[PDB]
């Protein structure tokens, strides 16, 4: 029972993140002081994610932050090397803090986090190598990154799995799909239900096996691919810290698919360059594992391919074309039926359908360049509109009162990635036939 | 609820002001052709509707409020005149002028009414022999009018409560990409999102400058 | 509900503050622009641009039998105009089920006057500065 | 196997069309000119097919599986109709309506179908004397409808299945070349020969350099 | 396979989303080009070069009774658009058996109000952005 | 082809504003209403015998613009006064600005620099006034986009 999705909506991106800060499954925002305001810590995941995506070029005007039920969140230091003053940013029920920790070894570190113990309410408790911080019935909690070398980590009760059909019918109003899971399960359920409800998953893993070599693997990009799903992936080292689905958000938002651009060189501010050999690269690019390559001075994305192969901006058009039609169609139906003239089951009026469809959603695109027309072969390219008869109509439909087999068709125009030259040079230059072929 | 005039009421109504006027004006008696009864005494006049013309399409179209249509047809018809005694050439005449005069008319033909005047035809005065003794005074004239007449469709067609639409969208990098679009007569496209914050009106306070800079 | 039938007696004309009165038969009137609404400029590839006009000046014909009272008094008007200079009256018609006009006019040309055996008929040239109608009489717009 | 409507069948059909419409819409019974019977009671409409025009030339050819031509002519058919008691001239008119309404006409003259309506003639009222007693009012008017007529050819010619054709190449060099040209149905000119290598498509392998130059 | 007649009722004329209806007898509609395809530059010793023409602009007639409906409606269309700027609406026409259309269109010219002792008749004359015939209605093409 | 519309808004000549000194011009001709042209071309060019090419930047953008009134406009009135206000007390410049409603702007100071012929005949004339513009570069302001 997918209900349809409108042009703000068509912008606007999801993020799942664990807190407590408001009541509501869901709500929205156009600039992180709200956030900051509703409580959020500055350096936590959502803050990240909504100051990535608003620092973009394309970037949307608002921002959606889902909720799930937060138990305990942590600060691990594991694996770390720290030679720098560390420190957290703690928000405490709208009383915010700070804390500092000098220079040594992780443990070390890690134990000394301790002292966030005074002012508190909220309990702090080390095991060696992070430190778990847990709150209590009344208090709210948020922990967000500093200038310390450590990644925040949250944990809840819940399953996505379940929350997002509380979330889908709290509120449906937006495109995007992203979350703060970043199990393979989470994973895997967030793109079960993006490709059912028609949502576009965005993901950012920091797992080596997408570098690990082709001959094979067991990666969450290759279990997306055995399964032929949609969802855009890509690999990067510091998703797990700053949530750069954001960023990669940021750089497609606002384009419409109309103008057919794709999205292979955009740069992508917050990313961080691909570091791994050429092999690696030639790994990964097996995968679909799109990667942030820096080249000439200067980041650039590569390809925007889906987990099935196919082209990320190919689907997006699509939807646009099924969301924009939607949309045409319901405004004059209601137009319509405002005066006492709704459109009746008849020869007389069933045509109109084609000058309303090609109105707004196609000629759009064409004049956009979105869609390629002309001539081929002995094929023209050019959209059509096919639309039944009442006596092809059946009798069940008709006492049903629904109109079946209207039918559409286009053609894509895609744009270029590479270029390839056969240069020669000569310390000199070398049949004559003159006749018209 | 949404009632009409049909054609027959306005088709009878049209001779009964005809008649109403002829008797008004000239102060002879009336008569129509509808049936037959022994000649009067005196002057009096004939009325028959002698010719009919329709025109072709229809310039209105008024939907019910369950979705029946009524549509509106223009036309116009011709009666015949005579008048047999006294000076019939002088009582049809004064019908002809009748039609100029303001007042007179507005008892008959009030604005709005579904029927008009529209033109006259020469009026021709006749001897005609009787019993070979005498000849008797007559005259003959036609006149027309403009009407419109409205009538009721017999039913309706259902309506579009579900659209379905199939897309097929070609490309090259692999197999065309099937998607479908859906309708529903109560599914808002976006349900019921407030949408973006309104820009707010700023409130009305007092301002010591006509025009003041700030850095 | 009764819709309306096409009175021609109830097409009235004011000129002045005053009813016209004393047409020749059929067309009592004729109202014509003189412009186009747009001008379409086409270029060498295809590329088209619209230019709205700003020029609304019409014409209105007035059919009058040479016997009419309203000879004289257009007669009288037109010379007084020549010599004043004041040309302008207001010119007010309507519909009985149709399209009415409400502006300004002057008279443009005198028309033309022929006598024989039968009265003739004389049409004057109305020059209206604005012509656009208007749906005011429509039953239901 | 090709099969289709010839004439006789579209010409028949387009009186029973005409007939249920009038039913449908006057309340009066119908009755046609083709045989007669004792006049009926009560009011009652006669109709008659009075008069059929061609148009010269066929619009369309169909041409058969195995090749025989069926032709298609346009046509023009006039309808006669007669009212005979009761409000004639009303009962006629309600007639002329009808065709105006969408849902009524879509009963009897679907989309696709072989015949339409065209236009109308004036509806003239009419009183005959019957027995020397009473006056019988009557109308008439003349409805002309479109159509189209099929017909199927008697045969065919037989097909080119072999083709000679004589060469002569006139030079001054010596005497005319005489040479000849043939053709056969399931002869190609080439046999089946694979002709020229085409052109592969290189396979997809993936590229480090956006555009790289190699000498 | 029963052939179709013509049939007049179902040339349909959807104009801005609505259908047209009253129309006067005879020609509901006429539709015409305003330039030739091809212009054919001929040399002095008979050589033959062809340039294709890239100004498809047309012109549609609408024949309607001066007491429809939709006088109004073109009335109130055709000064707004004088005002706002925007002039553009949506045109499309059916055929029974014959050619279609489908563009995009505007109201050109303000057609002749004439008033007598009869419903007269207007002819609008609509701009047509692109003018090329369809065969989706023909039966067989 | 509705797909290369150069312009969505039909181009309406009235919302071309022209302010001289404050004042909002009215009162235009028939056919043109403003004319813009510049004197001195952008730079010039120095060409030597062997093919060596050398460029100059121009110093002198002064323009003219012509300012089409009927004769019978009430703005011929301000003008002619303005005239010998100059001619005697030595003031002559006066702010300019023009509003392209879908072209180039332009907004620089000016001067009247000779006076139209004026001509009597049987229909209302016409004026063409000089109004030398300081500095005469389009401003392409009112176009969106212009990245």
């Amino acid at each position: 029972g997918t209900q349809p999705i409108d042009t703000v909506g068509f912008e606007t991106p999801m993020f799942l993140a664990m807190h407590g800060n408001f009541p509501e499954r869901i709500r929205f925002y156009v600039s992180t002081a709200g956030m900051v305001a509703d409580g959020f810590a500055v350096g936590s995941p959502a803050y990240q994610f909504a100051t990535n995506a608003f620092a973009g070029n394309f970037a949307p005007q608002r921002v959606a932050i889902g909720r799930m039920s937060i138990d305990s969140s942590k600060v691990d230091f594991t694996g770390t090397t720290n030679t720098e003053q560390v420190v957290v940013n703690i928000t405490l029920n709208k009383v915010v803090k700070a804390v500092k920790i000098n220079v040594n070894t992780p443990a070390q570190i890690a134990t000394a986090l301790a002292d966030a113990v005074t002012a508190d309410k909220a309990t702090a408790v080390a095991t060696g190598t992070y430190v778990t911080v847990t709150a209590v019935s009344p208090n709210v909690v948020s922990v967000g990154k500093g200038a310390g070398v450590y990644k925040i980590v949250n944990e809840s009760s819940e399953t996505v799995a379940t929350v997002l059909p509380s979330v889908i019918a709290e509120n449906h109003n937006w495109y995007f799909l992203a979350t703060e899971a970043r199990s393979d399960a989470d994973i895997v359920a967030a793109a079960e239900f993006a490709k059912a409800n028609y949502k576009l998953h965005i993901y950012n893993s920091t797992d080596v096996d997408a570098y690990a070599p082709e001959n094979s693997a067991a990666s969450v990009f290759d279990t997306l691919k055995s399964l032929s799903y949609d969802s855009l992936g890509t690999s990067d080292a510091g998703a797990d810290v700053d949530f750069t689905e954001g960023s990669v958000i940021g750089a497609m938002a606002a384009n419409d698919p109309s103008y057919g651009d794709s999205l292979h060189l955009k740069t992508m501010p917050g990313m961080v360059p691909f570091a791994g050999s050429d092999t690696q690269r030639s790994n990964a690019w097996s995968r679909n594992a799109n990667i942030y390559r820096g080249l000439y001075g200067g980041g650039s994305y590569i390809e925007g391919k889906t987990s099935s192969g196919q082209y990320v901006d190919v689907i997006r058009f699509s939807h646009w074309v099924k969301f924009r039609m939607e949309e045409s169609v319901f405004a004059y139906m209601k137009r319509r039926s405002d005066m006492g003239l709704s459109m009746k089951m008849s020869d007389e009026d069933l045509p109109v359908l084609k000058s309303v469809l090609m109105n707004n959603p196609i000629n759009i695109g064409i004049r956009n360049g979105g869609i390629l027309t002309g001539y081929d072969n002995k094929v023209s390219y050019d959209p059509t509109i096919i639309i039944p008869k009442r006596a092809n109509i059946p009798t069940n439909d008709l006492a049903a009162r629904i109109l079946r087999d209207v039918k559409v068709e286009l053609v894509y125009n895609n744009s270029l990635h590479y270029v390839k030259i056969r240069a020669s040079v000569v310390l000199d230059r070398p049949s004559t036939n003159a006749q018209t072929p | 609820p949404l009632d009409f005039t049909n054609s027959d009421v306005v088709m009878g109504a049209l001779t009964k002001a005809v008649g109403r006027l002829c008797l008004d004006v000239t102060g002879y008696d009336v008569v129509e052709a509808d049936e037959t009864i022994p000649k009067p005494e005196g002057p009096y006049i004939l009325v028959d509707l002698s010719l009919l013309t329709p025109l072709d399409w229809a310039t209105n179209e008024v939907v019910d409020e369950d979705g029946v249509v009524h549509t509106a047809h223009n036309y116009t018809a011709s009666y015949t005149l005579t008048a047999y005694r006294g000076k019939p050439h002088w009582a049809l005449s004064r019908v002809h002028q009748a039609f100029g005069l303001p007042f007179l008319r507005e008892k008959y033909f009030p604005t709005g009414s579904p029927y008009a005047y529209s033109s006259t035809s020469n009026i021709a005065r006749m001897r005609v022999p009787l019993n070979q003794q005498m000849f008797e005074n007559r005259a003959r004239t036609i006149v027309t009018f403009n009407a419109t007449f409205v009538e009721k469709d017999l039913g309706t067609f259902e309506d579009i409560e579900h659209i379905i639409i199939g897309i097929d969208v070609d490309n090259p990098s692999g197999p065309p990409i099937g998607i479908g679009a859906d309708y529903d007569k109560g599914v808002k496209p976006g349900g019921d999102d407030p949408g973006l914050p309104p820009k707010p009106n700023p409130p009305i306070v007092y301002h010591d400058a006509i025009a003041q800079v700030c850095m | 509900l009764t819709l309306q039938a096409y009175d021609p007696a109830k097409v009235l004309v004011f000129i002045g503050g005053q009813r016209v009165s004393g047409f020749a038969a059929d067309t009592k009137i004729v109202i014509t622009r003189n412009n186009d609404n747009i001008s379409v400029h086409a270029g060498v590839d295809g590329e088209i641009s619209n230019a709205l006009s700003r020029d609304n000046t019409g014409v209105m014909t007035l059919s009058l039998q040479n016997t009419a009272k309203w000879n004289g008094y257009l007669a009288q008007w037109q010379r007084q105009a020549n010599v004043t200079g004041l040309i302008y009256l207001p010119v007010q018609v309507e519909g009985s089920q149709g399209l009415s006009l409400n502006t300004i006019g002057w008279i443009q040309k005198q028309p033309d006057l022929s006598y024989g055996t039968e009265v003739g008929q004389m049409d004057w040239e109305i020059g209206v500065l604005d012509a656009w109608l208007s749906p005011d009489q429509i039953q239901g717009i």
